RNA sequence: AACGCGACGAUACUACCCGCACGUUGUAGACGUAUAAGAAUAGGCUCCGGCCUCGUAUCCUAGCAGGCGAUUCCUCCGCCGGCCUCGAAGUGGCCGUCGGUAAUUCGCGUAUUGCAAUUUAGACACGCGCGGGAUCAAAUCCUUUGCAGACGACUUAGAUGUG
RNA sequence: CCCACCCAUACCCCGCCCUCAGGGUAGAAACGAUGCCCUGAGGAGUAGGCGGCCGUGGAGGUCAGUGACGAAGCCUAGGGCG
RNA sequence: AAGGGAAGCGCUUGUGACCAGACUUGCGCCCGGCGGAUCAUCCGGUGUUCUCACCGGUGCACUCCGCCGGGCUCAGGCCAG
């Protein structure tokens, strides 16, 4: 009987898009890390896979459950909030919203 | 940070998260590891270098068959039959583990473990999984 | 050849009428009341209609309409009694559940199944107004139609292996 | 043979029709463009946020144009003679059957196209 | 230090109107759940006379037609006071501004399923780390109830009882944390040489 | 407040309650979703030794997504019963029984998911099935009333009676 | 006063379309030469000027063109090219 | 299917529904079994672009043409490491 957990994902909140006062530009998002602060940690999860992971109505292959893939590309601010690049731009509806960020690939 | 016989921490697939031990760096980011079997249950297999990660921990090699490790490594070990198990495979029953496999992951775990019992509490190190827990920030822990 | 095609024949009954001197709106109204129900059950609405004891609602055409309890049976204010409407949805249905005894359906378990009302060609007349004005006068007649009928995997190989431990243990 | 040419990939800067301004307020006026030649109206002008105007920057590379996803050319088909034409195109052209081709001549196009390894777009028609 | 949470229960005494609000809705917009207690303890920088005189401005301010529907609706109570700042604070306009405005909850004093949990508070938002000594502050809870709010006795007196039970429970929370003290000197004259040596050494 | 809330009466079916088989059902988005003193900040806490910048803390954390067996352990969880407790939008404690339980150590199984592919796993709500207990309801139309009225709406009365 | 950060169609690098300018292409194994290859630059636009393409009714020639095994027309949350 | 005091329009996802493509193997070798003489060379006639071909003859088991039972090379669609 364990008791543990199995967690080997970072948490992250998907936040908005890049955007300036007016406009957005859905081909970047922004990712807050969770317990990233400044910009060297930042440093550190850059290149590190992310997906975004909800659920649907209808299963396709074996699970009700989709993905969206992508990575980190660099740092936005001071504040340690990541930039990120997926495969395709997030719904969003998905802002505020959980991604899992995956340690690999890994340099450590 | 890898060399010849260095526990990692498998993050992705069937092992993910689980401490194994790598025993020969081979080429195009291929790496040969072992658990061992009797350990932790990971049978000799290649992973990769991009999704280990490399603990400082080192386990004393000494003992251990070199040219049964590289013998293993050539690259034919596992694709030459790959395609006789998924064919004899595709009520349910456990496909049978070849002897060729059977025999050298033996020689090496037996090997490894007589090694490994040395230092203390390292075979349940090794035998338990790796996990984040609340307040674990990768990007300041060394591992 | 009726609206609804998708309803064999040889099990249906259906009624049609052409070019009939009523109100478009009316009957819409009426036929909507009365769409989906039993054929006595209908027939005993549409009597109470003629006699004034219960109303159909006005949902759609319903322009300063006065307020009847009535209307609760169908949650809402606005109901009215179209006794003219009601008497030609008597008359064809009284020919469809005819049609219905000749081949030999059991009467006492029909329901409507369609039904629907259309705008026919516009009958004209001429009144005389005032300021050098003639008023036309085209009567709005309808189309109507209805028809009963009885009540009554390309999974992955890890995918694979994993559904393979669960089925082993 | 059933396999193109090698080709570049066929890339499409933009795929969604430009529609006409107030055609989808305006039912008298199609969605066919039309070049708008008011002073003040906000899609010649240009403005934020209005539809956009074609333009010569949205052409397909010449490579890749009047290309077919499959990387054929379509090339409209009357009879065997037409067929016999695309002989020489099996990896660069694609037979498109007419419209007000009969059957037994769509039969016989079919055939000797797939005698002489020419793809048919619409041989599945009548079928 | 950047976690999340479930729900984050900050208690609300001595935390600053606008500063709380800015903090609770960017937390509510970047998707946290927020619950505020306290709200009549919350504080408003400057003299008192102030705030009441922004509060009769804001009353003022109403429509003519109909007050009934469309007027701005001059809601008294602190929690309510907070509520606005959040609002304000938030484009309550949109859906997701809708959606934050859900993932807040706003309270005066601390009901029974919140006084159980353990509240938090904001050092950007503190009176004590912020405002200057020499400097005068309102409450917020006076200024409700000086402009109509009801309910000033009521919370004070359910807030006595919930004060009588913390100091039972407080009593007891002291109780055993000589109890285990206690086992632990016991426990320690005891274990095994080695392992005290080493757990030292790592840290613990 | 007609999209604010509470208390109570009766609730035929549908299924009202109860247990599980669950659901290709939903969710502004589980993955340890762990953590109650109060009060002050030109002071406070304490076992009365002392301690207080610092929650970069405490708890918890090992076992085929967590097996089977064995020396040793009375530690920690869970469910039901009794006594009490909790009302601000309603819970926790004690005892008991029963079930599970590495704090030390060991053997047998993991292989093949083939070098990664979300580690489909939580919660509440809703829906389909069973088998145990329980009950056999109302409203509106219709007629009537005038304490009401433009029509609606409202106060009333129709089942045996002071009708 | 100092540090860092955010972004415009702007500025820099790359791809693609078009236009213009500058070169090459015959004892032809030779070309929709009105073609093809190399290099660079440039791209807002009212009145106005020039060019090329699309469509309609009818006429000459041609496709030994299509068609009752279905022309034209019409409808289409079915597709392809521009 | 959407709908708390307008609809409608542009960029970008997501859900649902409905669809066009692509792929099904091609090429070449090591074999073996075959079915067979459209191999070469030379001779006669014919036509041309004066050295190139077609016919008729000659030419038949490591020579040429098609099939099969295999093995190997290469190239093959989609998304990725």
């Amino acid at each position: 009987p364990s008791e543990a957990g199995h967690r080997l994902y970072v948490k992250g909140r998907h936040l908005s898009y890049q955007r300036g006062r007016r406009n957005t530009h859905p081909k970047t998002s922004l990712i807050k890390i969770e317990g990233v602060d400044d910009t060297a940690a930042a440093n550190f999860y850059l290149g590190k896979r992310v997906a975004y992971v909800y659920r649907a109505q209808k299963e396709v292959r074996g699970t009700k459950i989709r993905v969206i893939w992508g990575k980190i590309t660099r740092p936005h601010g001071n504040s340690g909030v990541v930039r990120a690049k997926f495969t395709h731009p997030l719904p969003a509806r998905s802002f505020g919203a959980s991604v899992r960020i995956m340690l690999y690939p890994s340099s450590i | 940070s890898l060399q010849p016989g260095t526990v990692l921490i498998l993050l992705a697939g069937r092992f993910r998260g689980k401490r194994v031990v790598l025993l020969k760096c081979l080429d195009q980011g291929v790496l040969l590891v072992t658990g061992p079997f009797k350990i932790n249950g990971v049978p000799l297999r290649r992973v990769n270098a991009r999704y280990v990660i490399a603990t400082s921990v080192k386990v004393d090699l000494t003992g251990v068959d070199q040219a049964k490790i590289d013998e293993v490594a050539q690259p034919k070990y596992f694709t030459a039959e790959k395609a006789k198990e998924k064919a004899s495979e595709e009520k349910p029953q456990k496909k049978p583990v070849s002897s060729t496999r059977a025999a050298d992951q033996k020689a090496i775990d037996k090997a490894l473990i007589a090694n490994i019992k040395k230092v203390d509490m390292l075979a349940s190190y090794l035998a338990s999984s790796f996990s984040l827990r609340k307040g674990d920030k990768p990007h300041l822990m060394k591992f | 050849r009726y609206a609804a095609t998708e309803i064999a024949p040889t099990k249906s009954a259906r009624a049609r009428g052409s070019y009939l001197r009523v109100s478009f709106k009316n009957t819409r109204e009426t036929a909507q009341a009365i769409n989906g129900w039993k054929l006595q059950r209908a027939l005993t609405f549409l009597q109470n209609v003629i006699d004034k004891k219960e109303a159909v609602p006005m949902r759609r055409y319903a322009g300063s309409t006065g307020r009847t309890a009535q209307g609760k049976q169908w949650g809402v204010s606005r109901a009215r009694w179209p006794v003219k409407s009601a008497q030609f949805l008597i008359g064809l249905l009284k020919n469809a559940e005819a049609n219905a005894d000749a081949k030999g359906l059991d009467t006492g378990n029909l329901i409507i199944k369609h039904i629907q009302v259309n705008q026919a060609p516009k009958q004209r007349r001429r009144t005389y107004r005032a300021h050098g004005r003639i008023n036309p006068y085209m009567s709005n007649p309808c189309h109507i139609e209805l028809i009963l009928t009885e009540a009554e995997s390309h999974l992955s190989s890890r995918q694979r292996g994993v559904r393979i431990r669960r089925a082993l243990t | 043979m059933v396999a193109a040419k090698k080709h570049v990939p066929i890339v499409k800067k933009r795929t969604k029709r430009f529609m006409r301004h107030q055609s989808d307020r305006f039912k008298c006026l199609d969605s066919a463009w039309r070049k708008p030649k008011g002073i003040d109206n906000r899609v010649r002008r240009r403005f934020k946020g209005n539809l956009a105007m074609p333009s010569i920057g949205y052409g397909s590379n010449k490579k890749t144009k009047h290309m077919m996803p499959s990387g054929h050319k379509a090339f409209l088909v009357h009879n065997v003679k037409d067929v016999e034409l695309l002989l020489m195109h099996n990896r660069t052209y694609a037979a498109e059957i007419a419209h007000n081709v009969s059957s037994r001549k769509r039969i016989d196009i079919i055939t000797r196209a797939k005698q002489l390894g020419v793809k048919v777009t619409n041989a599945k028609a009548k079928v | 230090m950047s976690s999340f949470e479930s729900v984050v229960v900050i208690d609300g005494k001595g935390h600053l109107l606008g500063r709380l609000a800015s903090i609770v809705a960017k937390q509510l917009l970047s998707g946290q759940k927020i619950v505020v207690v306290r709200c009549e303890a919350l504080n408003i920088s400057g003299e008192f006379f102030r705030a009441k005189l922004k509060y009769h401005a804001y009353l003022r301010k109403m429509t003519r037609y109909n007050p009934t529907r469309g007027g701005p609706f001059h809601f008294r109570a602190p929690s309510r006071i907070f509520y606005k700042a959040v609002r304000g604070m938030i484009p309550h306009k949109t859906a997701r501004g809708a959606a934050a405005l859900e993932r807040l909850k706003v309270f005066e004093g601390v009901p029974p399923p919140y006084d159980k949990k353990k509240k938090m508070v904001v050092p950007q938002a503190l009176r004590v780390l912020r405002l200057q000594p020499g400097r005068k502050y309102c409450t917020v809870g006076r200024l409700s109830h000086e402009v109509g709010w009801k309910y000033q006795d009521v919370v004070a007196r359910l807030e006595e009882r919930r004060k009588a039970k913390g100091a039972a429970y407080y009593e007891r929370k002291k109780l055993a944390a000589r109890q285990l003290s206690e086992a632990k000197k016991a426990a320690a004259a005891k274990v095994d040489p080695k392992v005290s040596e080493a757990l030292a050494a790592y840290g613990y």
